């Protein structure tokens, strides 16, 4: 028949681009294009969702980021609103991992991967450089908590040199100002490779206090995710910092096209199935679930698009991107560069040579054993005698029956 | 030091000096410490130095 | 002179409610609160938003309650986001509202009268007590909240003295179709006389069908479920084996204007304790469109007092989650007919039954001693 899809964007240009994209995919069951702008308030948009859906009887809606930098809520309302009728929605630039959940957002599949897996990749950079000891530094939040969950599952996935074995995690507090306390515990430990993942704004404070803390010289090694490089963070980053980028950072039309293609590849398999009951556009009238909701989602979960403008697009077990590509970028004398490229297990180095903070050109051992350790001890009668000191500060020296000096640490 | 639940949450932590070792206040327990399953779960014990 | 909105959906004794509005004594604190009722049908979210906007913009609303009659939780979630993007507290006092979401915003201010999930686990253990079923096994439906359920259960079992002997926690979901065979297999290993279930009003029918398809019937078993698979006035298919037990609260004798009085009283006493001592009162010129610029007066203090309140001797202290401290609960039983006889009352960590023994449907002997 004729099926209609909708999307919400922030550029008339990409609107015409999506129109052209569906005109082209028409070569591959007619599809009807519908699109709406965004607004500087969740109210009008939360109205527009049915204001246009009911008009169109949509079968899937596409969504991306508005000009708002954070936009932690701009993909919220449009999601669960359609969830009110099990209307599978697709997103592009939704990285903030809230939507990672299956429960709260049973009606959401994304285009890119969320920060969780871009943490997960560090496993391989650890595998190559034979590093073993890592200080994990994350903020206290749901996001950071998910990062912990992912990385811990990853490291635990070693049931078999023991490789890596994390040895501390610091519940850095969000939004704070004074930091150095935690950094002290950081310095005292025995390792150098630290992994920091936090707000794109507070890494500035972190770098400030750390450079003041002098723990940024040689021997130290860093890693970050994505948000930690850009923004004013770059204006405080010491050299040698290693950073990670996605291969398709901000390219709307690319994902738009891949999306309309994959949804065509879906609907062509959809319309040739039995019991296909149209989701009604009567959100005011109707109040039940078109079984072609979770039915639509169950059928989506098997497709494997051949090749897009972003290469092969595959979906995970939870409804998100699978097997993207990453650029292992770097900072070099206040001049960002590229160094490597990751995809899958392939971790390809390249021409330019890596550097490490302090100017060293080796791959430092990441840790040197201490030689001044501490000791605990209880007060037990024949094993550990406890006695107050003499007035001089030490305590009086005695002798056994053999007359020998008695050690009195 | 033993093990126990805390804060009426699903957190089971280690009171006492053994717990101190677990958290990073020192790196050796020289004292009349005993040996048993629970403690031997995650701490490495030297060979026994007094029976 | 605060404004308080009260909405209804469905059938209800509207006049009786408007009358019981003036049921209490608000003499000794300057509030003079206004009231404004509205009825409506069950059309859509947009209706809801439009209406709440009209109310808050019109009568200088500073707090809303809500009731309903269906079995839809999404609407609740919607209202949650409302309280998110809207700095006023909201009280889901009755109906499909009071169904418990998974969580709340770190900033939203929405609450609902009803048991927590931990409250239910606790009370059902207290009922495992009086009648001495000391061995059980549990099964779930992969609704994500289940992890908290089982964890609270185990971390209350491991500590105490009595001989809690649980066995073989099981986890099943055939969300992938035609996995039902696996179900019929994985359920065969339930040797305990007591089974516990966290499921959905939809799946449970099929689940009990398969259960009788294995042998677990009212001969030598007995089941327990939380309210989230029950409806008191509601009815159920025959697949529910007779004699099923579960737990709800005192709807059967509280779901009435007195709840409305309770809500009005609580918002009033909060407004009195917090705003008088602080001498301020957040009174937005309540827009609904163009509210992103209205957060200038961060609430940040109503919460700081909305949890420590009381009146009429009844304590209404609220916990951070969205449940209360302790609401009066009831335990009900499937009878011969499809009816829920009121069996047991519960309040203040205390359980009170109407029996000393469990009526059962022969190798079960009395025995004397000395
Ligand atoms: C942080 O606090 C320490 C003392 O705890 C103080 O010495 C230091 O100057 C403070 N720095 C910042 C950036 O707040
Ligand atoms: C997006 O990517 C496509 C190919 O992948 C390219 O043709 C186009 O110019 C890119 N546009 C932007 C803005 O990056
Ligand atoms: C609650 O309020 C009463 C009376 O105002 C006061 O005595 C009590 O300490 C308060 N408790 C809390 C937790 O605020």
């Amino acid at each position: 028949k004729i099926v209609n899809i909708g999307a919400v964007l922030s550029t008339r240009k990409h609107e015409q681009m999506f129109r052209e994209a569906v005109n082209q995919a028409n070569k591959r069951i007619q599809l009807q294009a519908t699109s709406v702008t965004h607004k500087p308030n969740a109210i009008q948009m939360a109205l527009s969702v049915c204001e246009d859906l009911i008009s169109s009887q949509v079968y899937a809606i596409l969504v991306s980021h508005p000009p708002t930098p954070n936009d932690h809520f701009t993909p919220t309302p449009v999601s669960y609103t359609a969830g009110f009728y099990r209307i599978p929605v697709l997103g592009l630039t939704t990285r903030m991992s809230i939507y990672s959940d299956k429960s709260i957002h049973l009606s959401f599949l994304r285009t890119v991967p969320p920060y969780s897996h871009q943490s997960s990749v560090w496993f391989e950079m650890m595998r190559v450089y034979n590093w073993n000891h890592i200080i994990l530094l994350v903020s206290d939040d749901h996001e950071g908590r998910a990062a912990q969950k992912r990385l811990e599952t990853l490291l635990e996935e070693r049931e078999s040199k023991r490789g890596p074995k994390a040895e501390k995690v610091l519940q850095f507090d969000p939004g704070t100002k004074n930091v150095t306390a935690l950094l002290m515990e950081a310095r005292e430990l025995e390792a150098r490779v630290i992994i920091l993942s936090a707000s794109e704004d507070d890494a500035a404070t972190v770098y400030r206090a750390a450079a003041m803390l002098d723990m940024t010289g040689s021997g130290y090694v860093w890693l970050v995710g994505e948000r930690e490089i850009s923004g004013n963070a770059l204006r405080y980053a010491p050299d040698g910092i290693i950073g990670l980028q996605l291969i398709n950072g901000k390219n709307e039309s690319a994902h738009i096209s891949d999306a309309v293609g994959v949804v065509a590849q879906a609907v062509h398999e959809l319309l040739e199935k039995e019991n296909i009951t149209d989701p009604p556009r009567g959100c005011v009238g109707n109040t039940n679930i078109w079984k072609t909701g979770p039915l639509f989602k169950r059928v989506l979960m098997s497709s494997k698009y051949a090749d897009g403008v972003t290469g092969r697009v595959e979906f995970n077990e939870d409804g998100d991107r699978k097997f993207a590509q990453y650029s292992i970028m770097n900072l070099q004398n206040r001049k960002l560069v590229q160094v490597g490229i990751y995809n899958g297990t392939h971790v390809i180095p390249n021409d330019r040579k890596i550097i490490w903070p302090g100017g060293e050109t080796e791959k430092p051992r990441g840790y040197q054993m201490s030689t001044r350790l501490k000791i605990v001890t209880i007060h037990q009668e024949p094993f550990v005698y406890v006695k107050p000191t003499m007035s001089d500060g030490t305590c009086k020296e005695e002798f056994t029956v053999n007359g020998d000096p008695v050690k009195k640490v | 030091g033993t093990q126990e639940r805390v804060q009426n949450s699903n957190k089971k932590e280690w009171n006492g000096m053994m717990g101190e070792l677990l958290s990073g206040q020192a790196d050796m327990i020289v004292a009349p410490l005993t040996i048993n399953n629970e403690r031997a779960q995650y701490i490495e014990f030297s060979k026994p130095f007094k029976y | 002179s605060i404004g308080i909105a009260v909405i209804l959906v469905g059938t209800s004794d509207e006049v009786a409610i408007k009358d019981a509005h003036e049921k209490d004594d608000f003499h000794h604190l300057s509030v003079v609160p206004r009231v404004e009722l509205v009825a409506m049908n069950e059309t859509d979210p947009k209706s809801i938003i439009t209406r709440i906007c009209d109310l808050m913009s019109d009568r200088k609303i500073q707090g809303v309650v809500f009731a309903d009659d269906t079995d839809q939780e999404a609407i609740a979630q919607i209202l949650d986001f409302i309280s998110a993007q809207t700095l006023t507290p909201i009280l889901g006092i009755h109906g499909g509202s009071s169904m418990i979401m998974a969580d709340k915003d770190e900033s939203s201010m929405f609450f609902q009268f009803g048991p927590s999930i931990e409250q239910q686990a606790s009370v059902m253990l207290n009922i495992m007590e009086e009648y001495d079923w000391y061995i059980f096994s549990i099964v779930t439906t992969y609704f994500p909240g289940y992890q908290d359920f089982v964890n609270k259960i185990r971390s209350t079992i491991e500590n105490s003295f009595v001989g809690w002997e649980l066995e073989e926690v099981l986890l099943l979901d055939m969300s992938l179709d035609d996995g039902d065979s696996k179900i019929q297999n994985q359920l065969k290993k339930l040797q305990s006389p007591i089974i516990l279930l966290y499921c959905t009003k939809e799946e449970a029918t099929y689940i009990f069908e398969v259960a009788n398809s294995v042998g677990l019937t009212g001969y030598g078993y007995t089941w327990i479920v939380p309210s989230l698979v029950a409806g008191d006035t509601d009815t159920v298919p025959s697949e529910f084996p007779t004699g099923l037990i579960s737990v709800s609260y005192d709807e059967w004798d509280y779901g009435l204007p007195a709840r409305v009085r309770d809500g009005i009283a609580i918002i009033t006493t909060a407004a009195s304790d917090m705003l008088s001592e602080h001498s301020f009162i957040p009174e937005p010129k309540s827009s609904c469109y163009n509210t992103h610029e209205k957060r200038i007066y961060q609430s940040n203090m109503l919460n700081r007092y909305l949890i420590n309140v009381t009146f009429e001797g009844r304590d209404l202290s609220f916990s951070e989650d969205g449940y209360q401290m302790h609401p009066k609960l009831v335990i009900i039983l499937l009878n011969k007919e499809r009816k829920w006889e009121r069996v047991g009352k519960w309040k203040d960590k205390s359980l009170q039954m109407k029996y000393y023994v469990w009526p059962r449907m022969d190798d079960h002997l009395s025995i004397v001693t000395l």
